[PDB]
DNA sequence: CGTACTTAGGTTAGGCTAACCTAAGTCAC
DNA sequence: GTGACTTAGGTTAGCCTAACCTAAGTACG
């Protein structure tokens, strides 16, 4: 269904600070559509595996190592979403539940490909700046 | 981190721009939020809430009211939710 | 290294098996993804509850009617994504099955109607093996191809000149050796000369247009050829 | 830590639970023997096949004819091996368990018969429990044991001066404990002070000829008394 | 039935030895009752974890490791047939089949107890010397 | 290892005993090989075939034929694989 | 030409983590 | 008093090693 749970968790986890939400696993629960024991086991697990922390008030904040792979999720999303537009020709509203899935599968040196064909874009289809561009080197 | 904090400080949300009293806007970004609902991102195509146009934003007051949007190709109401998760730039 | 999904892997691992006329046994699964005879066993159990094939009494699995459609279903993705990443993308040779065998967990029909007119219909991956169930989709006169025989087989025979049409998956999981066949040139749309040996078990000998190789018994069973 | 019979320490644990009066869930086993619940669930399905055990629908664990049988039979080997270890050979009180929870798998009822004999018919264990299906063997007017009370209830009623009868298989798996409750006295046929507690989820303090210490709830449950 | 694989496996072995015969695969599979297949599958494992070596000749020799642990189990094994007979009173035909099994579950706790209890024994009941008794410092 | 290799460099095997001419030994050592044949045990027992007791050992011809021994409650019949398991003293 | 061993492809028992669920609690502005 | 989360006990999918099997080979005095 979510293809990775961890890149899931930690993508939805920058949603929500893109959009200037409080990060709560209550969000989560809303957002991927699962029970709360789910969503707090699996942030438990996250954090044991260094990739988050929570905090006193309760908000999820990603670690140094969570960032990094959260940016290169969203990196891979937002290109492949360039991709689907611009050369694929998918419709417009189907783009992103393709992308959420491709965003688990691409790896750097298809990144770095796509950054040469669509000619260094910096946005998504949808205006969202993509992340991370310095990690891939261009 | 452009995508979380802008490096344009004029960006605005949707549903701030509208508690504020409205206004013409240019719409900019469109979160990941808002594009997981295909029906609702194919109205907004529709009625031109697409980025790279200029909308206008109806006035609203009270939280958990939803907003009022003219497009070049008509009009639609945005839940809350939503119209937090778009950002424009006011003209 | 992760399958992303088990299930499909484990169907296209037996339609592989099939294209390289290999008895589809669980030991041959435990090789090929590199886990436990118990592991296949208990997969493949999972696999005949949920309908998707069967184990006989020799023991080979047989894909039932919708196993054999869900196997087309991936091995087509596949195909489709390597097209993709070579015509459009331009991964290079080597690295191009290793994405390809992930993104065939993750593409929909949607975008592969999309790929087929971007790539003109495509019929052949650019290792040279048939797309099938293009009909599914909604898309031509298919090669007879009887005429297409294994270099293992050819070199067993006396061996002889000839030009490469196929590698097959199986070959294509070793990126070093693909560099090295790329390098020589055993690619399709090229001739060799394939040098006779007498007996099964022992290395091919093939002379591409830039030097010569050496091929094993199971990579050389995987590369069909026409002889001139 | 090994188990050497799988089978027959899931079914000991399930009659121990059923000794502390504790609703014997596979959550209990899982917690007890330290395995995960994925495992525990396979075990006992693997058990219920074999016909040793049923689920019911509130989903607590009930052993069949043969699983009370087969649990009597590992039960009553556990206690004489105790005996013998404690009688006999003169193995220290509180590394007597660990060592009859090993010999309990491997001890025959031929050895059991003769154990009998040498032990002079014992019909509790060094730590009060009694011993179980010497019926079985061919072997006593049964206490009534209605009158035993947990030091836990007993704490939370008022407490009280009682004598220690029995100490549950739970807590002798704990041997520093074991030795800190020899140290201060409290072991079967000996005096203690239970301190009176208010609720659940309370260690409860006891006053032994010795000194005194703390018992957590679950292991001042698995202590049985008589109140003077 | 074996109780434990790899302990048999280095008794057998030790057994052999006394015996004045060639420690082959093929007196395991006839001892212990188990195909030819199965013995050398398990022999590769205690090979792999470093118990014995296959030799040029093919007789399997115990390691430092696999000695150790081998005079282990018979030590365990003879004591448990003393107590079996002088002690406990099972019959002297009996006495073998039950050690068998009190080899692989007695510690070395109870050796020593075992040692004081039967008056320091040197040999077993069937006249074999007990092994090891130098590790248990007796 | 005076079990393998006996510190007694005068204990002898029964079927090496019985080839090389017989004689009246004592009886010392009973292999664990020997031992996993209950029935053959109690036969052994019954005959006087145990530690510490006096047999005579019966001259034999030929390996992979079965040695006769006599205890002092009558006698019995080896097999080679047994008798070969069987340490003596010969006195 | 048996004796010892390998090759090839299974099996059951007994372990594991990741990742989902419900039902019925607790804790807080 | 609703929103956020914990407590308690499950589940399926997907992996593992150890330890047994047969059937049909190969290698050697
Ligand atoms: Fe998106
Ligand atoms: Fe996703
Ligand atoms: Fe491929
Ligand atoms: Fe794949
Ligand atoms: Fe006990
Ligand atoms: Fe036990
Ligand atoms: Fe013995
Ligand atoms: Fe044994």
């Amino acid at each position: 269904d979510l293809i990775d749970t961890t890149e899931m968790y930690l993508r939805t986890i920058y949603d929500l600070e893109e959009e200037g939400v409080v990060p709560l696993r209550a969000r989560i629960a809303e957002r991927l559509e699962q029970s709360g024991p789910t969503v707090s086991q699996t942030v438990a697990r996250m954090e044991r595996d260094g990739l988050l922390t929570v905090a006193e008030d309760r908000h999820l904040e990603l670690t140094k190592a969570g960032r990094a792979r959260a940016i290169s999720v969203m990196r891979k999303h937002r290109l492949a979403e360039r991709l689907l537009v611009d050369v694929i020709g998918l419709e417009w509203e189907q783009v992103h539940l393709e992308a959420c899935r491709w965003e688990h599968v691409m790896s750097e040196a298809v990144e770095r490909k796509l950054v040469k064909l669509l000619g260094n874009p910096t946005t998504s289809p949808y205006g969202n700046p993509i992340p991370g561009l310095d990690e891939l080197g261009v | 981190g452009d995508s979380v904090e802008p490096v344009d400080t004029d960006l605005r949300r949707v549903d701030e721009v509208a508690r504020s009293g409205g206004g013409r806007a240019l719409v900019c970004r469109i979160a990941e939020h808002v594009q997981l609902d295909p029906d609702l991102m194919s109205e907004l195509k529709k009625v031109g809430v697409v980025p790279g146009n200029e909308i206008d934003i109806v006035a609203v007051a009270g939280v958990n009211k939803p907003i009022q949007v003219q497009g070049s190709e008509g009009g639609t109401q945005l839940q809350p939710g939503i119209a937090h998760a778009v950002m424009v730039r006011v003209k | 290294n992760d399958l992303i999904d088990t299930t499909e892997m484990y169907l296209r691992t037996i339609y592989d098996l099939e294209e390289e006329g290999v008895v589809p046994l669980r030991a041959r699964i435990a090789e090929r993804l590199e886990q436990s005879g118990p592991t296949v066993s208990q997969t493949v159990a999972r696999m005949e509850r949920d309908g998707l094939l069967t184990v006989a009494e020799d023991r080979h699995l047989e894909l039932t009617k919708a196993g054999r459609a869900r196997a087309i279903s991936v091995m087509r993705k596949h195909r489709l994504a390597e097209r993709l990443l070579v015509d459009v993308i331009g991964l290079e040779w080597e690295q191009v099955h290793l994405e390809a065998c992930r993104w065939e967990h993750v593409m929909s029909e949607a975008v592969e109607r999309k790929l087929v007119k971007l790539l003109g219909n495509p019929t052949t991956s650019p290792y040279g093996n048939p797309i099938p169930g293009l009909d599914e989709l909604g898309v031509s006169v298919e090669p007879v191809d009887t005429d297409l025989r294994r270099v293992d087989e050819v070199a067993r025979s006396g061996g002889g000149r000839a030009l490469v049409c196929r590698i097959a998956e199986h070959v294509q999981l070793d990126p070093d050796l693909m560099s090295e066949l790329k390098k020589v040139g055993v690619v399709p749309g090229n001739e060799i000369d394939i040098v006779a040996v007498a007996g099964v078990n022992k290395p091919i000998q093939v002379q591409g247009s830039e030097g010569g190789t050496q091929l094993q018994p199971g990579i050389a069973h995987a590369v069909m050829v026409r002889v001139k």
